[PDB]
């Protein structure tokens, strides 16, 4: 009375995992609010963990974005008229610039030498300093310091190189997780003005919108559009879902994410500066954060609608364990009851 | 290197020294081989003095060596020196197949001179021949080569004579004699224009004096050229990214055209230094940017082999071939081996082997149609030439159909044994370490199955069905062959389903397939995601017909059969849309119709959830050079995918009469709702009056640019033709409901939706507070 009490449990495993329900869950927002890295969490956490394998598919990738952050960053000597401060790194500045981006594999003698002695320039350093007035990703800083452990032979990254890598997302995909009580589909789109026209295609049947926000939008411009405030453009876009006929007895989740860049650029540049009205202490890591997160919620036409925020951080993955924990708990109860 | 320009080596530049031989004629003349520099044609001096050119593009397989065809004729074997002293006379023996389709191909024999001057050469000639940006090239390039073709035919004087020209564009004569005159080159004398003062530049103001081109002129009229005679680097640099990129892509993956960028497009095409000295394009100009190498219909990515091979083996479209071995009616019709050979040169990655019994004097097995009048090829020279030509398009996995009626385990163990004496290490005797043959197991990937060749015979008369319902039980020798592919008979979906073998597999006949896709169709394409599904047409079809294959598309069959002898409307399609993915004959499948946990309707007239639907538009402006005679020519453009998608019923009016130079206004040709486009295809095909074909394309729904661009026509068989193409306009675009246009609006730029309507709120304030 073994194999046949056996299958009598087996058949119940299979009871549950069938008979339980999945919530359709939207992770929107503006360009590069961290919305990809998100769902890379979820898959750590929650998802098939990353295998070796599966870390080694990244390795090209990044090589990809020390290049195509470096290649940005020479152009910006030029744009911004900063000076080379050595002029024996004026060679290797020739020969980064004509280095295809997309065809790149290896990483070598050749450039590995290169890359390094640009980053120690510092006209270079000047350089990443003005970031915000072109366009250079965010893990640039991550990457170019540990320039010598991606120049080894045999580097394999590690899961926290894999959150960080930039590859933009595209389209609609639809990634489920299984949370053993209930399975989460989790729709993934793009962030920029022309995959909006897109998301259209997957609003039908919604149970929540985790909307994302990147606090260190707010003196950046607009990749699309470089006339424009980037948290302005979070502000509005969130204006506009929310107003939404579709989303009417759909729960809305805030998550404020980037939350520790926000901590770096308040003690230097005011946020008195960009959004006027802004009563509270300059160089503020607090109230900073608070005046922000007040800014998106008193944006409510529906009076009723409890909007939930937590302020995130994309990359910790034991951020997302404690503000999913609440989340989960949050979706689960406003659903079944 | 990914896909390079076909560049022509030292050797086939100057051209070595070989011996041109005919059997049917018994000619043995020698000749010097010659190849141009671009790669368009190969000629030689004729035995008349003559000029006698081969288009390149027109090459099936160039066979070097053992592989090579050797003479047949006792007297022609002596004079080449068969019953000599070497046995070097086979590694100088070069055979050269062309044609347009694969039943029709004359065959090119040649003998080199030199010791392995004949290998070097075959191998060379292939990479041309094949090559992908050679075939999908712009349409200044295909001008050039019919600018080639004339600069070769010269007569015995060494010149190029009047009448090649006027046979040429034979769509006129009159206005071609002022044409030249106006050039200057005097024909007028001995009716022959030398090559010196015929260079590519006379050839060009000869077209744009000769061909009228009204249509450009209106073009340059829209993108702010009232001030008609130029264009700024402004107007240009916009019309290019409002008009020519494709609204579907990002923003940040594929930039807009830069003003310095811009330039670099002046300067190659502008030929006058006074516009080009002032940043502008001339009329002149923008005429070749319209035709040039980027400005094109279609992406690179889309022709390259840029598509995941690493997903299951039944996740995939596959090119299939149903009684290969027949090149004719499939009853009183010759079979042949040398159309296994040009199956697997196509793209075609299964072929079908319909084995039999022996005689009793010998004992070899052969192969044939079931008692039916047709002739009878052996079996070992079919594998043979199967392991020849089978990884030459294409190194990606084949699949040989045994459609096993052989009776006896004297010849079948024969055959077991003739497979892996011929194939060798690419046949899968044994299933890989990491995907073992148990329930629940994934098929394998086509990478995974890279070079190897898979058998599909059972392991442990019918009026429709053909010869195929009475097959003969299989035996243990070549049981052990087969594996990941097992024909099993098909019981009902969920047996076969919930059973979880995905290396099983069933047959399905046209009409038996037909029934259960419109009976049962979820429960189709969820089979399909696991296991796979090969489909063959019926034996009502006794002269080689062809059904839709993408009915069976749609529910996710990946072996959707057809007759490679015959090229009809079906037969068109399967041709021109394995031509991408780098004419691997694997095309991989849409999100949906290969994922477990989602679950869609081949049948819906809605839009579905997730997947990104578009709408495209197509207008048909004008054409070029589409006959040799002047006569009306009318336009088609039909989609092809889901049925709710499907509209094969536009078509433009019959042309002026112009053969020409022919100008259609006509309104769009709208396709506003395209549920599912990563399946759909799109297709532009030119007819004569009274139905005489002249030039169909193929083109993807997914990948297709919008705005103004030329389209290459090519025959039948996909191969492209040199002059004719057509001047079409597109608008594909992400598809937003009519309800919802002013909801997708703010999305796209919630700065003014907010603004806008939040300033009338505030304004309209002091009226009620
Ligand atoms: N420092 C920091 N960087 C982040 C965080 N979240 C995302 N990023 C980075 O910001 C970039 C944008 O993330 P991604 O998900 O690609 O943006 P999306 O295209 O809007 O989904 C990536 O390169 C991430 O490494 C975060 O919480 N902190
Ligand atoms: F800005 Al994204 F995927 F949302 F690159
Ligand atoms: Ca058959
Ligand atoms: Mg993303």
């Amino acid at each position: 009375a073994r194999r046949i009490n056996d299958e009598i449990e087996r058949q119940l495993r299979r009871d549950k995992r069938d008979a339980r329900r999945e919530l359709k869950l939207l992770l929107l927002g503006t360009g590069e609010s961290g919305k990809s890295t998100f769902i890379k969490q979820m898959r750590i956490i929650h998802g098939s963990g990353y295998s070796d394998e599966d870390k080694r598919g990244f390795t090209k990738l990044v090589y990809q974005n020390i290049f195509t952050a470096m290649q940005a960053m020479i152009r910006a000597m030029d744009t911004l008229k900063i000076p080379y401060k050595y002029e024996h790194n004026k060679a290797h500045a020739q020969l980064v610039r004509e280095v295809d981006v997309e065809k790149v594999s290896a990483f070598e003698n050749p450039y590995v030498d290169a890359i390094k002695s640009l980053w120690n320039d510092p006209g270079i350093q000047e350089c990443y300093d003005r970031r915000r007035e072109y366009q250079l990703s965010d893990s640039t800083k991550y990457y170019l310091n540990d320039l010598d452990r991606v120049a080894d032979p045999s580097y394999l990254p590690t899961q926290q190189d894999v959150l960080r890598v930039r590859v933009p997302t595209t389209g609609i995909i639809e990634y489920p997780f299984d949370l053993q009580s209930v399975i989460f589909r989790m729709v993934d789109v793009g962030g920029q003005r022309s995959e909006r026209r897109k998301w259209i295609h997957c609003f039908e049947n919604v149970t929540s919108i985790m909307f994302l926000v990147a606090l260190s939008e707010y003196d950046q411009v607009l990749v699309e559009s470089d006339n424009e405030n980037r948290m302005e453009e979070s502000k509005a876009l969130f204006r506009t879902i929310i107003t939404y006929p579709w989303f009417q007895n759909s729960s809305v989740i805030l998550f404020l994410n980037k939350k520790d860049l926000l901590e770096e650029k308040i003690m230097y540049s005011h946020l008195v500066d960009y959004f006027p009205e802004y009563d509270g202490p300059q160089r503020d890591a607090q109230a900073a954060r608070e005046f922000i997160l007040k800014m998106f919620v008193d944006l409510n036409p529906d009076s009723d609608k409890i909007i939930y925020s937590h302020f995130t951080c994309a990359t910790d993955t034991e951020n997302i364990r404690f503000v999913f924990a609440a989340v989960k708990d949050t979706i689960l109860q406003l659903n079944l009851k | 290197l990914q896909l390079e320009p076909p560049t022509v080596v030292e050797t086939l530049r100057r051209g070595s020294k070989f011996i041109k031989w005919d059997e049917e004629t018994s000619s043995r003349n020698l000749v010097t081989l010659r190849v141009d520099p671009n790669g368009f044609f190969l000629y030689w001096t004729g035995p008349n003095m003559e000029v006698d050119t081969l288009d390149i593009s027109s090459i099936r397989d160039t066979r070097t060596g053992r592989y090579a065809r050797l003479p047949k004729d006792p007297k022609i074997r002596e004079v080449l020196g068969f019953g000599g002293p070497d046995a070097r006379l086979e590694e100088k023996l070069m055979t050269v197949v062309s044609g347009p389709d694969p039943v029709n191909t004359v065959f090119l024999n040649f003998m080199a001179v030199q010791d392995d001057t004949a290998k070097v050469w075959s191998e060379e000639l292939f990479k041309l021949a094949m090559n992908i940006l050679a075939q999908n090239a712009s349409r200044n390039t295909f001008l050039r080569k019919a600018y080639t073709k004339l600069k070769l035919q010269v007569n015995q004087d060494g010149r190029i004579p009047v009448k090649n020209i006027l046979k040429m564009f034979s769509a006129d004569k009159k206005r071609v004699e002022t044409a030249l005159e106006s050039c200057g080159l005097k024909f007028n004398r001995s009716e022959s224009i030398r090559p010196d003062e015929f260079s590519l530049e006379i050839f060009e103001r000869f077209l744009n004096k000769l061909c009228l081109r009204p249509d450009i002129d209106k073009i340059l009229l829209e993108i702010g050229a009232k001030g008609k005679p130029y264009l700024t680097l402004e107007q240009l640099m916009d019309f290019i990214n409002q008009k020519q990129r494709d609204p579907r892509l990002n923003e940040v993956l594929y930039p807009p055209l830069r003003p310095s960028q811009a330039r670099l497009l002046i300067e190659k095409y502008e030929p006058n230094q006074q516009f080009l000295e002032r940043d502008q394009m001339s009329m002149e100009g923008f005429s070749r940017y319209l035709g040039g190498e980027e400005n094109g219909i279609l992406p690179l990515e889309a022709l390259d082999l840029s598509t995941d091979m690493t997903q299951p083996l039944s996740a995939y479209f596959i090119n299939s071939s149903h009684n290969t071995y027949l090149t004719a009616g499939q009853l009183a019709g010759t079979s042949s081996v040398e159309m296994y050979r040009q199956a697997l040169l196509w793209g075609c990655r299964c072929v079908e082997l319909d084995v039999w019994k022996g005689r009793p004097p010998e004992e070899e097995p052969f192969i044939t149609h079931g008692f039916t009048m047709t002739t009878e090829v052996p079996l070992r020279d079919v594998l043979e030439a199967i392991a020849e030509t089978a990884f030459k398009t294409s190194p990606y996995p084949v699949i040989l159909s045994f459609e096993n009626h052989v009776d006896s385990a004297k010849q079948q163990a024969k055959m077991a044994e003739y497979c892996r004496s011929i194939f060798g290490d690419a046949l899968l005797i044994e299933p890989l370490d990491k995907y073992p043959l148990a329930p629940g197991v994934p098929l394998p990937s086509p990478q995974d199955l890279m070079g190897r060749i898979l058998v599909k015979n059972k392991k442990r008369p019918t009026t429709d069905e053909g010869t195929a319902s009475s097959e003969v039980n299989a035996t243990e020798e070549m049981s052990t062959l087969v594996n990941y592919i097992e024909p099993v008979k098909f019981k009902s979906f969920e047996a076969a389903r919930k059973r979880n073998k995905c290396f099983e597999m069933s047959s399905f006949v046209e009409t038996k397939a037909m029934e259960q896709l419109t009976k049962s169709p979820m429960e189709f394409v969820e089979y399909n995601k696991q296991q796979l599904s090969r489909i063959y047409p019926k034996g009502t079809r006794v002269d080689s017909s062809n059904y839709m294959p993408q009915l069976f598309w749609n529910v996710g069959c990946q072996l959707v059969a057809l007759n490679f002898q015959t090229l009809d409307v079906a037969m068109q399609l399967n041709a021109g849309v394995f031509e991408y993915n780098g004419r691997s004959g694997y095309l991989l499948k849409p999100e949906f119709m290969r994922r477990p946990d989602k679950s869609f309707d081949p049948f819906t007239e809605v839009i579905v959830d997730g997947i990104v639907a578009n709408a495209l538009r197509v207008k048909v402006i004008s054409g070029q050079f589409l006959s040799d005679r002047k006569v009306g020519i009318y336009v088609e453009v039909d989609m092809f995918g889901l049925p709710v998608d499907t509209r094969r019923k536009y078509r433009t009016r019959t042309s002026q009469g112009n053969s020409f130079n022919p100008v259609w206004d006509e309104e769009p040709f709208d396709f506003p709702k395209v549920v599912l486009p990563t399946l759909a295809s799109l297709r532009i095909a030119a007819f004569e009056e009274g139905g005489k074909f002249v030039g169909h394309r193929i083109l993807p729904v997914s990948a297709i640019r919008s705005g103004y661009h030329y389209v290459c026509l090519r025959n039948e068989a996909n191969q492209p033709l040199c002059l004719p193409a057509l001047l079409i306009y597109t608008e594909a675009s992400d598809y937003i409901p009519d309800d919802h246009q002013d909801y997708a609006e703010a999305l796209i730029n919630p700065i003014k939706h907010v603004s806008l309507m939040d300033q009338r709120a505030r304004q309209l304030a002091a009226l009620i507070g």
